[PDB]
RNA sequence: CCCAUGUUAAUAGCUUCUUAGGAGAAUGACGUAGCAUGCUACGC
RNA sequence: GCGUAGCAUGCUACGUCAUUCUCCUAAGAAGCUA
């Protein structure tokens, strides 16, 4: 299962972004929503992975909101 | 069921069973039937009380468990979701997601959304010279498993910087963290 | 209401009932705790009392579980089974629990009354969750000791700023200073109602208790005063966040051409960058509180919170930042109640500024990029736990010296606490050695360093000064009067008053006396700024007038004396009481 | 039940029965005492189940009385809330122009859709992009509903204030559209 | 014989499950009254 | 042979207690459909 793990990681990733109060910045939430809905309606895994890169790079863009060195440490 | 009323019903049942095993006669037989019946009805009333009590205990166990688990799940929702996300991201094992995450651990995070179009603009901060050395070569810039052409490197004091100043020796004279503006190849 | 056992972190639902803090306890640990001590009350999701109509049995060794309630031995239904059985008190998660052996220490922490010398050394070499629990129960004991103080009642109102008080018979008088706030009452028939939060100070003439108040009420005869008690908030964060030696600096960006003054401190700045928390130890006036400002000027993009336990330590830090740091991007936090006046030159109560300053109790829940905790000798594990619960940050720098004077520990009366038990960090500086060390007295004249490098620090200090010939110390016995518990010495104020008409340049000197009450009472004879030795730690002065009040164990404490005499930048006059200490220093005779 | 005299009668009949069992009276007397104990137990059953039914019913009536009191208190609270809402919306009217247009109608009825359009003092324009902004309210005054409006504020979709010097063709990408421009009637 | 501190979620339909109340039924058991017959103790 | 008293057994009525069923209502959780 490779196509349907990116379609579920978009759901988890947009839930994380929404919990970090991305949606108080409307120009950013419009692009995050558009990337989410484009991944979910995708039939080719390459374009889904490019949109997933673009969407995840919103989460990595905000510095102190996550603690990436702690979350990635356990893996 | 091992209740005091079961002790009484047990001794009455034993007496009636033995006397009907003899089975002689007749008025004391009816008296024993009556004593057994009244003791048995007392036992069944007590067993009904026990069943009602154990049913209420069972509902209490279920309702307490549901309340405890539900409030615990709704409390740790942020951390559980973030841990779940990074588990799923490691499971995909993509070579672009891994690259942008392994850069974002070190401190090389983008300042905007990574673009998809050919020849669009990405501004990533590079904190230390070694992180520059790992990602940049000449003027190419290997990020998100894509090649980017560096346009412009500014400093934390917002002064433009040429890519020839970035040296193993001149770097302590720089003002980190650089902001690299690059364009997709 | 589930939780985690303190001494093995298993899941559990019990709580010991006789312990003041109600620590969560697993089943096996709760059996170990209620089978050895006299703490026999346990609370589950409901208490373990006998649910008879009327019965008072609480001892968990006695109760039985039957139906859906806990009954004593003489009310149990025949479907019942004992709680305190098989070595495990029955609670939730009974069979997923791990026993422990620290119940020979947890008993001593939860049982003791914190008066002896050993309880603090046991509250500081246990595990981390026991360190938090011990600090919490020590705070609770210190809070419920304040209920043992007397109760005040007004006899007459001599003046609107001069009450007259009579205290309860047989109960000890509280000490009268702005730490202890009282609440008023008019409870007669007729309004058992609080009539304002007051605070006292003993006026100089007569038995007048000059009161400050929140309100503007007229006080009658019958108004009577009860001390307030503050509830101890439970604490969660570890005392010391675990260290992680990095490979290279993270989160901090160093600077080009920092200054010519902090140029010799660059290596320690790189060390602060590399570690997670670092500890700095130096003898007094040797750049410790200066180092924090140098950390400000070496990592200019780094948001910093400076913290201390006093208010004059954080005010000394505030002054140093005023001299060096840019004053637009700085702040200062004052609590709303604020019985004492603080430093007011920064934009007060604006925590979003890049350089926040605070007392450790009044910190706001925020983040940082390096947090500087100055004066760790005055910190208890409650304070380090609070600073680790509120402030989330990338690097911690704990600055201070163990040889100055500690947190007072009011309950401690039998024994003496060595430095390595003051808190966890002072233990770390006296167990493995400090990470950063700077000893060279850049503040006090070489006479002060010459006499203070023989008392505590055994010949390890040299000064960047010389004998400045303004260090006078005299020996005058000073026949004492007694205030509530803080003695007051009139004739030594007399000789100081003599040393004020006959030395004109010294009228900017600061009065230093070990007792709070004499510090208040020598302002009305002299008029100098006044500071107590316990609250003077960290701020220096040009000229200092120290007066040893009484020959006791408190004012003849060499650490208190050291922190008293190492604050004079250029000149000091020391009116001594003890003969040997007056012979121990080497001043002029006077 | 216990305070009822039926419990006392049943208890003393049981005491008499135990005393006669220990006393060994004649079998007819024992049958008589069993009969009296049985009728005492029947009366006890009647009265005790009667009081149990009674107290169940009384607790039911108490619960429904609680429900009625809660319903009537909440009705009072909602009536207060509706009345204060109506009276604040009364104080918010613009009574000069409203009186003018209502007294200019030949019957006294005017359509609701032209109550704001001729008496509102604030006009909120919501603008989705830049060409619309250039066409409807360029500059600091414009025209709509045959009046002249002066722009008092422009916020974006994030409730952030946007200065009028920002809204240009090259800074149109960096604004969080739509823009809510609030204007006042001149 | 004492010193520091307070931070927005529609209308309607169907279905599953749980709890509570009431009614009715069915069985069993106890107790009271009434009846059917038999037996025994007394009178005629 | 009858009347009275007691005892047995069977039926009918009423009062209670347990088990089961059906239904009606109330309250809650959830799912699908337009
Ligand atoms: C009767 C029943 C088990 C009896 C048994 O079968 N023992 C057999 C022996 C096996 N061992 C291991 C228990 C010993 C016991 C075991 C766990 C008990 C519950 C929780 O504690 C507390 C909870 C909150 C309130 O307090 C009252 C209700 C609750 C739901 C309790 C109900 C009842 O009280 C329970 C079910
Ligand atoms: N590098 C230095 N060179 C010269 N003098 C210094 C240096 N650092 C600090 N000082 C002086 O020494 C004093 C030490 O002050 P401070 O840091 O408050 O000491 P402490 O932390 O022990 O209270 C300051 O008044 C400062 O003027
Ligand atoms: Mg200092
Ligand atoms: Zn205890
Ligand atoms: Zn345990
Ligand atoms: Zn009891």
């Amino acid at each position: 299962s490779k196509m349907s793990d990116v379609k579920c990681t978009s759901v988890v990733l947009l839930s994380v972004l929404q919990q970090l109060r991305v949606e108080s910045s409307s120009k950013l939430w419009a692009q995050c929503v558009q990337l989410h809905n484009d991944i979910l309606l995708a039939k080719d895994t390459t374009e889904a992975f490019e949109k997933m890169v673009s969407l995840l790079s919103v989460l990595l863009s905000m510095q102190g909101a996550v603690d990436i060195n702690k979350l990635c440490e356990e893996m | 069921s091992s209740l005091p009323s079961y002790a009484a019903f047990a001794t009455a049942q034993e007496a009636y069973e033995q006397a009907v095993a003899n089975g002689d006669s007749e008025v004391v037989l009816k008296k024993l039937k009556k004593s057994l019946n009244v003791a048995k009805s007392e036992f069944d009333r007590d067993a009904a009380m026990q069943r009602k009590l154990e049913k209420m205990a069972d509902q209490a166990m279920t309702q307490m468990y549901k309340q405890a688990r539900s409030e615990d799940k709704r409390a740790k929702v942020t951390s559980a979701m973030q841990t779940m996300l990074f588990t799923m991201l490691r499971k995909l094992d993509n070579d672009a997601l891994n690259n942008i995450i392994n850069n974002a651990r070190d401190g090389c995070v983008p300042l905007n959304i990574i673009p998809l179009t050919t020849a669009a603009k990405l501004m990533v901060v590079i904190p230390d010279y070694n992180t520059y050395k790992n990602t940049c070569d000449g003027t190419t810039f290997t990020y998100a498993s894509a090649l980017w052409e560096i346009q412009q490197v500014v400093d934390a004091d917002s002064k433009i910087v040429q890519l020839s100043e970035i040296s193993m020796d001149n770097s302590p004279n720089l003002a980190w963290p650089l902001i690299v503006t690059a364009l997709r190849a | 209401a589930v939780g985690a056992c303190v001494l093995c972190n298993s899941q559990t639902s019990l709580r010991c009932g006789a312990c003041i803090r109600r620590p969560f306890l697993c089943c096996k640990c709760c059996y170990d705790h209620v089978i050895s001590t006299s703490h026999k009350l346990v609370l589950s999701v409901n208490p373990y009392v006998c649910n008879a109509p009327g019965c008072d049995v609480t001892d968990v060794t006695q109760l039985y579980l039957g139906g859906m309630s806990y009954y004593c031995k003489s009310h149990k239904p025949p479907i019942s089974f004992p709680l305190c059985a098989n070595g495990q008190v029955f609670g939730l998660y009974k069979n997923t629990c791990v026993g422990s052996d620290n119940v020979t220490d947890f008993n001593a922490i939860a049982t003791c009354d914190w008066t002896n010398a050993g309880d603090y050394i046991l509250a500081n070499t246990c595990t981390e969750r026991l360190k938090l629990f011990a600090a919490e129960t020590l705070k609770a004991t210190e809070e419920t000791f304040k209920l043992s103080y007397g109760i005040a009642t007004v006899r007459e109102v001599l003046s609107d700023r001069e009450l007259h008080l009579s205290w309860e018979v047989g109960k000890p008088r509280p000490p009268l200073n702005r730490n202890y706030v009282f609440t008023g009452y008019r409870v007669t028939k007729n309004s058992k109602v609080q009539i304002g939060e007051y605070t006292f100070e003993k006026g100089d003439y007569g038995d007048a208790v000059v009161y400050r108040g929140t309100t503007t009420y007229k006080l009658n005869v019958g108004d009577y005063f009860v001390l307030t008690s503050h509830t101890v908030m439970p604490l969660s964060a570890p005392t010391l966040v675990p260290q992680e030696h990095y490979v290279r600096i993270t989160g901090l960006y160093p600077t080009l051409n920092i200054s010519d003054e902090f140029s010799s401190n660059v290596a320690n700045y790189q060390k602060v960058g590399m570690q997670k928390y670092s500890t700095l130890q130096g003898p007094p006036g040797t750049g410790k509180s200066h180092f924090a400002i140098g950390l400000a000027l070496y990592y200019p993009s780094a948001r910093i919170v400076y913290t201390a336990c006093s208010h004059a330590a954080v005010d000394a830090l505030c002054e140093k930042a005023l001299k060096y740091l840019p004053i637009d991007k700085c702040s200062r936090i004052i609590p709303a109640r604020a019985r004492v006046e603080c430093f007011d030159k920064f934009k007060v109560n604006s925590t979003l500024e890049q350089y926040v300053f605070c007392t450790v109790n009044a910190l706001p829940e925020t983040t940082a990029d390096i947090v500087v905790f100055d004066e760790i000798s005055m910190a208890t594990n409650y304070d380090l736990s609070v600073v680790n619960a509120r402030l989330r940050a990338k690097h911690y720098v704990y600055i201070g010296d163990p040889a100055q004077l500690p947190a007072p520990r009011t309950l401690l009366t039998k024994g003496t606490l060595e430095p390595e038990y003051f808190n966890s960090v002072c233990r770390l500086m006296k167990t493995i050695g400090p990470d950063m060390f700077l000893g060279t007295c850049r503040r006090c004249p070489a006479e002060i360093v010459d006499t203070v490098s023989a008392l505590v620090y055994d010949n390890k200090l040299k000064a960047h000064k010389d004998k400045s010939a303004q260090c006078f110390k005299m020996f005058y016995k000073g026949v004492i009067t007694h205030d509530v518990s803080s003695a007051i010495n009139r004739p030594q104020i007399g000789v100081v008053r003599e040393f004020l008409t006959r030395n004109p340049a010294w009228r900017k000197a600061v009065f230093i006396s070990p007792y709070n009450s004499q510090n208040a009472v020598a302002s009305k004879i002299l008029g100098l700024p006044t500071q107590t030795v316990d609250s003077s730690q960290g701020s220096e002065y040009d000229y200092v007038i120290f007066t040893q009040t009484t020959e006791t164990a408190h004012s003849c404490n060499v650490n208190r004396f050291n922190v008293a005499i190492t604050r004079a930048k250029v000149g000091i006059l020391c009116i001594m009481s003890d003969r040997d200490l007056y012979d121990k220093l080497q001043f002029t005779s006077l």
